[PDB]
């Protein structure tokens, strides 16, 4: 999840309905549960992302047909496919996991 | 009380989690002191960041030091607490069986955080609200409770404290524990007799005959 | 106008914030030299972790679509190889905002002459135009001081002979052929070496910027040596080798070839692809073909040793490569070969000719990879543009190759069609200019880029005149396989068989503007280049004889 | 849920764990900065070395506004006495920095221009060091029990790499030998 500004949980997990609404039941109350876990911290927490260590701490991100601009967040930064942007570790771990960027 | 030192304890409480079969006791005292601390540091360079601009009609270099120190701090515990709640969605039976017991000590306010405490029983909560309407409706009469049949088992497992965890031994002598010929510390496995311990050697063993080596912090993991 | 060293200061002061920064600088578009310019400009910024944006432009028409939709926070925008024909304070517009402007657009370009209303009248620009024609240009200078803002019946009549006396030698400007004075990466290696950066790689993308062009003209390159050859002599990695050894391992100079991919590519086969050797040889007769073998029994040379991989040719022949050439090739007229070029080594990878190198990015360019279509066209080019930008890096040489490997296709493309075109004196000689089309031909996919046609408008510009008595006389081409009648036609300036007194001017810019603004017949400057144009076969002809009179030259 | 790897640390966090190290460098400079954990500096003078953590001595290096000192165990005169005295204790693996393959690694990447005579030998003597010592890991790794080990002084990675296999098989091992009395 997902990951900014979560900001709900759509679109993702292609199992979708085919997969069982009893584990979707429990899916959502899950997320809902960890919800939770991101509104004690206060850290900030982005626990959900950065398992990978940051470094250093500016990367360079290659535009993946992705449109853009709905880089909202901080910034405007403009998604334009066919744009690499020199952008702080920051948002682009919050972006990456999305499908936007592509090489770091 | 120093900052870096809460940062080595912080590091070391980080290792000997990842390492370790099991869970260790939640360090609240320091855990706290730094969820304070980035609170304030996190307000102040925002705060530095904002106050910067108006002097402007220089150098982005302690500001981008300060942010990447704090990407790398705010990763670390962040790994700390997203292992310990695996852990714990692991060992959630184990506890809940050690929760019922007297003896000796329990989740309470220490085991576990405030914050991981809800974790623990909501997903518990919600585990077994799954499981239940699931496969248990058709409910079998003797495996209505989850616990120990004996056999096997259920979880119970694991708290293991056989499992290999390397070992690296380090602390200050006394010129306590040292034997000789080179030095602590005991050891004294049940199954075997005493190797016994060398301090500038790593020596990989089970985790149970160390538990009080490592409460000590008389070995890194 | 400005101080490089100063002019990068303001780019400073109004660049590093929160949030950082904002500056998007633009690449454009398809010439290598914009490539070579910006890596070195983006290391820089790099160095001083200044934040970017870069875009891959390919149509002039299109940067219209990026300017005028996002813009937010950017005060201060870098732009390469635009505007330094058509002004962009019109074509933007700009509507000035708050003097002391917020946004500062700075221009790079090696095109001539300027616009009138971009230097003059400071509002986007902080140009570039320093130091090349700097100049005077009193031309430029009296066309505004003057103009600007301008018995009583004499002195108004009077006063309208003035102006009218200042609009005609004005007329003269601004009307002219576009023709690049020197390599914008230069400059920005000018601009470096005031800030006190001599880092190899860099200068590494000075030569290749400055090796671009040499394909079309130097034309002032041929005193650029001293420029770069003293930089070469400002640093060293070794007194003597220390063989190799296998770092730094750098860039030297070699006795290079015009001739094509020499250390990639077979000798034979490097010959018979070669581009000047095309021309003097007659290689696309099969009577000229044998002249190729007998310069290679003049060597002593085995065929089958001319047709095995330059990497494993025997070690006395290469030895010798630097010898028998002037023992022979002296015979054939085709002295002009050996230039005092620059290789880096790379050691146990292999070396790289200068030239070669931009042969493989250029190879990259088109492939490697109803205004739908064009777009997604135009598209596929601006991705292709990184797979291309790429092959710069160092630490990457592994698709460097997937691009040599395409760059001899291309030739094997290139050369076969040509030679498809002078077996049916498809040349028309007209009167006042010559001109072609390729009304048929093998794989078009290939002739779609831009870049391609200058290439094969180059090796057959090249081919028609050695010279090859009489008056070089520029040439057309064009081609279509789909998106409706595309039928793509670049113009195109003649080749000095080394001996070359004028630039002479490439007038098809003002041919076709001229055009434009008559009948405007399916005419389209959409293509970022004056002398590039689309038109369709419904109205070519038409075009075409508009084209032939009246001739401007 | 860390998914991978997760038991083993990963290649990636063991430098994320050294260079928390501190290592002398040369600053070219002449805010405050507090931070946290740092504890330096008073402003650092120029042609003058000054003791600071790892990380920052590498972010001040991209930016060259800093000459990172090589360490007095990085050196390839200094590396023979190591591979000389390992070669002739084929059971002990000597003495190790513990970091040192990781800060073979790092410091090659950018200081590289640094260390005098970096060029083609260093590189060649750990990436031998690298070798006859990990040969005679597996060849020490025979004689493998439950429970006791003497891994001496092994580097981080060295550890981090097969800790999996040991740490499974010692608990496929000790396994059936502890439940079998």
């Amino acid at each position: 999840n997902g990951l900014d500004l979560m900001s709900s949980i759509t679109f993702s997990q292609q199992d979708t309905n085919n997969l069982s609404h009893q584990e979707q039941e429990y899916l959502k109350e899950y997320c809902d549960l960890i919800t939770d876990l991101k509104s004690g911290d206060l850290v900030d927490i982005d626990l959900s992302g950065s398992l990978v260590p940051p470094s250093d701490a500016f990367i360079d991100v290659r535009v993946l047909k992705d449109a853009g601009e709905i880089q909202t967040e901080y910034g405007v930064f403009n998604l334009i496919k066919d744009s690499q942007f020199f952008v702080q570790q920051s948002d682009v771990e919050r972006l990456i996991q999305q499908g936007y960027l592509q090489l770091i | 009380v120093s900052p870096q030192q809460d940062f080595s304890d912080l590091m070391k409480s980080w290792k000997n989690e990842r390492c370790s079969p099991e869970l260790l006791p939640y360090p609240h005292q320091l855990m706290k002191r730094l969820l304070n601390r980035i609170s304030m540091q996190s307000q102040l360079i925002e705060n530095i960041s904002m106050g910067f601009l108006d002097m402007q009609n220089e150098s982005k270099l302690p500001l981008l030091c300060m942010e990447t120190e704090l990407e790398r701090l705010k990763f670390v515990i962040r790994s700390y607490i997203r292992c310990r709640l695996s852990k714990i969605d692991k060992f959630s039976l184990y506890l809940r069986q050690l929760n019922e017991d007297e003896n000796s000590l329990i989740s309470l306010t220490d085991l576990l955080s405030k914050d991981e405490i809800k974790y623990h029983d909501t997903h518990s909560l919600i585990w077994l609200k799954l499981v239940n309407d699931s496969i248990l409706k058709y409910m079998p009469e003797e495996l209505q409770a989850i616990n120990d049949t004996e056999g096997s088992v259920n979880m119970i497992d694991e708290p293991d404290w056989n499992k290999f965890v390397f070992i690296h031994v380090n602390g200050p002598p006394d010129g306590e524990n040292e034997f000789g010929k080179p030095c602590y510390t005991v050891t004294i496995p049940d199954l075997k007799e005493e190797v016994e311990l060398t301090i500038g050697s790593i020596y990989v063993m089970r985790y149970e005959v160390i538990r009080d080596l490592l409460r000590d912090d008389k070995v890194a993991l | 106008i400005s101080q490089f060293s100063e002019a990068y200061n303001k780019i400073l002061r109004n660049s590093s914030s929160a949030s950082s920064c904002q500056l998007v600088i633009f690449v454009s578009c398809l010439n290598i030299d914009a490539l070579c310019a910006t890596k070195m400009l983006s290391l820089l910024f790099k160095k001083q972790l200044v934040q970017s944006q870069i875009v891959p432009i390919f149509g002039y028409s299109e940067l219209r679509r990026h300017y005028s939709q996002l813009d937010d926070n950017i005060n201060s925008l870098l732009l390469v190889g635009f505007g330094g024909v058509i002004d962009l304070e019109a074509f933007l517009e700009i509507d000035p905002q708050e003097q002391s402007f917020r946004r500062d657009i700075y221009v790079l370009d090696a095109h001539r002459p300027w616009n009138l209303d971009n230097i003059f009248g400071s509002q986007i620009i902080q140009c570039f135009d320093d130091g090349t024609v700097d100049d005077t240009l009193g031309e430029e200078k009296e066309a505004y001081y003057k103009l600007l803002e301008l018995n009583d019946l004499s002195k108004r009549k009077q006063r309208k002979k003035q102006i009218h006396e200042y609009e005609g030698v004005l007329e003269e400007y601004y009307s002219q052929g576009t023709t690049v004075v020197n390599s914008i990466s230069a400059q920005i290696y000018s601009l470096l070496s005031a800030i006190g950066e001599t880092n190899l790689s860099n200068l590494w993308l000075n030569i290749l910027g400055t090796t671009s062009l040499d394909i079309a003209y130097a034309q002032v390159y041929n005193r650029l040596y001293p420029l770069l050859q003293d930089e070469v002599k400002r640093l060293t990695p070794s007194s003597r080798n220390s063989v190799k050894t296998p770092d730094t391992l750098t860039l030297n100079i070699q006795p290079d070839y015009y001739l094509f991919l020499l250390r990639h590519s077979s000798l034979y086969d490097s010959f018979y692809y070669s581009n000047y050797v095309n021309a003097k040889l007659s290689l696309w007769n099969e009577n000229g073909k044998k002249r190729l073998h007998k310069m290679f029994a003049r060597m002593g040379i085995p065929l089958s040793t001319a047709q095995e991989t330059w990497l494993y040719m025997d070690h006395s022949i290469k030895r010798e490569l630097g010898i028998i050439f002037d023992k022979n090739l002296d015979r054939y007229g085709l002295q002009d070969i050996i230039r005092d070029g620059f290789v880096r080594t790379l050691g146990y990878r292999g070396s790289i000719s200068a030239s070669e190198f931009v042969e493989a990015l250029t190879a990259l360019l088109e492939v490697g990879n109803s205004a739908q279509k064009l777009t997604n066209l135009r598209k596929r080019w601006v991705s292709n543009f990184w797979l291309s930008w790429d092959a710069l890096d160092d630490r990457k040489v592994e698709l460097l190759n997937r691009g040599i490997q395409l760059a001899q296709d291309l030739q094997r493309a290139i050369f076969n069609t040509g030679v498809a075109i002078l077996e049916k004196k498809l040349i028309k000689h007209l009167r006042i200019y010559r001109l072609c089309v390729l009304q048929d031909g093998p794989d078009l996919d290939l002739y779609r880029n831009p870049l391609t046609l200058l290439r094969l408008g180059n090796t057959l510009i090249e081919c028609c005149a050695e010279s090859e008595d009489k008056q070089l006389l520029p040439m057309v081409l064009a081609s279509i396989d789909e998106n409706t009648d595309t039928y793509l036609v670049a113009g195109l300036t003649p080749r000095y068989p080394r001996g070359t007194k004028k630039p002479i001017l490439n007038n098809f810019s003002m041919a076709f503007q001229q055009i434009t603004a008559e009948t405007d017949a399916k005419v389209r400057i959409d293509n970022f280049e004056s002398s590039i144009i689309e038109i369709r076969r419904e109205d070519l002809s038409p075009f075409l004889e508009k084209l032939t009179l009246s001739g401007l030259l | 849920l860390p998914a991978h790897l997760q038991q083993t640390f990963s290649p990636e966090e063991i430098q994320f764990i050294v260079e928390n190290e501190p290592i002398k460098i040369f600053p070219r400079i002449t805010w405050q900065l507090i931070t946290t954990d740092d504890k330096a500096l008073n402003n650092m003078v120029a042609m003058r070395s000054t003791e600071v953590v790892l990380w920052i001595a590498l972010l001040l290096k991209q930016q060259s506004k800093c000459s990172i000192v090589a360490p007095q165990w990085l050196t390839t005169k200094e590396l023979d006495r190591k591979i000389q005295y390992e070669k002739t204790h084929p059971d002990r693996f000597s003495e190790l920095p513990w970091n040192w393959l990781v800060l073979a690694r790092i410091l090659f990447n950018k200081a590289k221009d640094d260390f005098h005579d970096p060029i083609h030998e260093l590189r060649g003597k750990i990436q031998d060091l690298r070798e006859i010592r990990q040969i005679k890991v597996l060849k020490g790794l025979k004689y493998l029990n439950e429970s006791h080990l003497q891994l001496d002084n092994l580097s981080l990675l060295e550890i981090n790499e097969l800790r999996p296999f040991i740490t499974e098989i010692m608990d496929k091992l000790r396994e059936i030998h502890t439940a079998s009395l």
